[PDB]
């Protein structure tokens, strides 16, 4: 009585090492990575709908911009925004940048709807130097500079829009800073200027102040843009007594939004995945990402590790 | 592991095991051999295989979030934006790092696991034909042709067989 019998496991050579409650090198046969560190050098076009502003920054393609041209009608999941875009136009501030920039890029299109505004007695489409489209004098093409009347003229503006449609509207507009008391004058005429925008439920109202400012592309003035929503059933009522600019119309808004904007300068290629980073897209099925916590999409969850194995065998002892 | 079986009283794994991840290793009158079992192989894989899907796919599609780059500070609001973003990736790496440390001393366990049920499986095929050796071996107290062997390996061994054979060698 002597035959014998063996019962026993595989090994290999080399295995991986891997981490337990108590160890945090044991050698297993087989180790999956969890963490995504390799990143796409590129923006995947699909499957999500990107919109590339190029030159444009999502704020100047609101406004019209010269070169922003492209971004009309223009429809996103996500807006790529490019770190080395420039304004092209007259010098401009929003008080509240931040949070226009988030309305826009959330909102997911550039649906244009124009309106005629009849402005009594005042000049209409002033234009300017510093916004050159092709070497001719001109303006934010969603925006409208008035002036004087030739007659000396800038009397209260007065003109109501009722939004009786389905959908709730955005209406952005400008107040323009001169930077003496005589500009204010060769152009408004009136001094002190000033805009109130009201709805039924709110109301804005703007000083222009004047006075010497930095050379922006050649200029000491500015203008200050505003917004403002108007729901279904309310109406919005524009009152100038001067350095209104005036909008064109009113951009549709989405009733569910659910875009977003991505800042970065990578290219866009053609490859898939439903996953955008600010350093490119990731294609993968791992958990984890250790890339960027600036992350779009379909994504792994981003940590702060650079590895993380997860045991597919059992230990690993060879011989 | 918990079984105290591989790493443990089998002293090593066997590199020449290609085709399964448990198996049996034997000798007899006409020889040797090494043969993969498959029910244990297996169970084992479909258990990690299972954790592999069940982790491989929850979901996190996310779209409009927060700013997380900022080129000036700002003050109050910065701070607090700054502060959930930080907070939010401190609990999701916590989260990742203790997953994988549950995850990797289960599966550790169930394959040390899956090894002593083979082993003890085959041990009760045995009966009191055989004496176990102290190191995932048998010694088998009768002739075991290979006839004899894949029937173990196979689980059709009839103990009653040999059992006059083998307790006469075990006991004189
Ligand atoms: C115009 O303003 C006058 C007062 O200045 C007011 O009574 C009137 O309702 C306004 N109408 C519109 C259409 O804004
Ligand atoms: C991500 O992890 C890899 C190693 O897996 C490392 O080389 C890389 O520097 C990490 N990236 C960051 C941003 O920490």
């Amino acid at each position: 009585g002597n035959p014998v019998i063996c019962m026993g496991h595989h090994a290999v050579a080399n295995g991986t090492m891997v981490k337990t409650l108590a160890d945090d090198q044991v050698e297993v046969v087989t180790a999956q990575e969890l963490v995504e560190s390799q990143n796409l050098p590129e923006l995947c076009p699909s499957p999500l709908r990107l919109v590339d502003g190029q030159t444009c920054d999502i704020i100047n393609g609101a406004l019209g911009s010269p070169g922003c041209d492209h971004l009309n009608g223009a429809e996103w999941d996500v807006f790529i925004e490019r770190p080395n875009a420039v304004d092209t136009c007259y010098p401009f501030d929003v008080p509240e940048y931040q949070s226009l920039r988030s309305i826009l890029a959330n909102n997911g299109k550039f649906e244009f709807i124009a309106e005629e505004f009849q402005w009594n007695t005042v000049k209409q489409n002033g234009k300017s130097g510093a916004c050159k489209r092709a070497n001719v004098n001109d303006f934010f093409n969603r925006l409208n500079w008035l002036v004087k009347s030739d007659g000396n003229a800038y009397p209260l503006q007065n003109l109501t829009k009722i939004n009786n449609g389905d959908y709730a509207r955005l209406y952005i507009w400008g107040v323009h800073h001169p930077s003496t008391d005589t500009e204010q004058t060769n152009l408004y005429k009136n001094n002190p200027g000033g805009v109130t925008v009201s709805t039924k439920t709110s109301q804005t109202s703007v000083v222009p102040n004047i006075g010497s400012r930095p050379l922006v592309r050649g200029l000491s003035g500015r203008v200050s843009f505003y917004w403002t929503i108007v729901e279904p059933g309310d109406l919005i009522v524009f009152n100038t007594i001067g350095n209104l600019i005036a909008p064109r119309g009113h951009y549709k808004l989405n009733n569910q939004k659910k875009s977003t904007i991505l800042n970065t300068a990578i290219p866009i290629g053609s490859c898939v995945s439903k996953c955008h980073t600010d350093k490119g897209s990731l294609s993968t099925t791992k958990p984890f990402q250790n890339i960027s916590r600036i992350a779009v999409g379909d994504c792994p969850r981003y940590v702060k590790q650079g590895s993380l194995k997860l045991a597919t065998g059992m230990r690993n002892i060879p011989e | 592991g918990l079984f105290g079986a591989i790493a443990g009283f089998i002293e090593n794994g066997w590199q020449g095991l290609i085709d399964g991840w448990y198996g049996f290793r034997h000798q007899n009158a006409e020889g040797t051999g090494t043969a993969a079992d498959l029910k244990s192989t297996q169970a084992a894989i479909d258990q990690i295989n299972g954790k592999l899907n069940r982790l491989i796919e929850k979901t996190n599609d996310k779209y409009h979030q927060i700013e997380k780059e900022f080129e000036q500070v700002e003050g109050r609001i910065q701070d607090l934006e700054k502060y959930v973003e930080d907070t939010k990736i401190d609990l999701w790496s916590y989260n990742a790092e203790l997953l994988v440390a549950l995850e990797n001393q289960h599966t550790i366990d169930v394959t040390d696991s899956e090894m002593n049920k083979l082993f003890e499986r085959v041990r009760r095929q045995l009966r009191e034909n055989a004496e176990d050796k102290g190191n995932g071996c048998f010694e088998i107290f009768h002739k075991c042709d290979n006839n004899c062997i894949e029937s173990i390996r196979n689980g059709t061994y009839d103990h009653d067989i040999y059992r006059d054979e083998a307790i006469n060698n075990r006991f004189q």
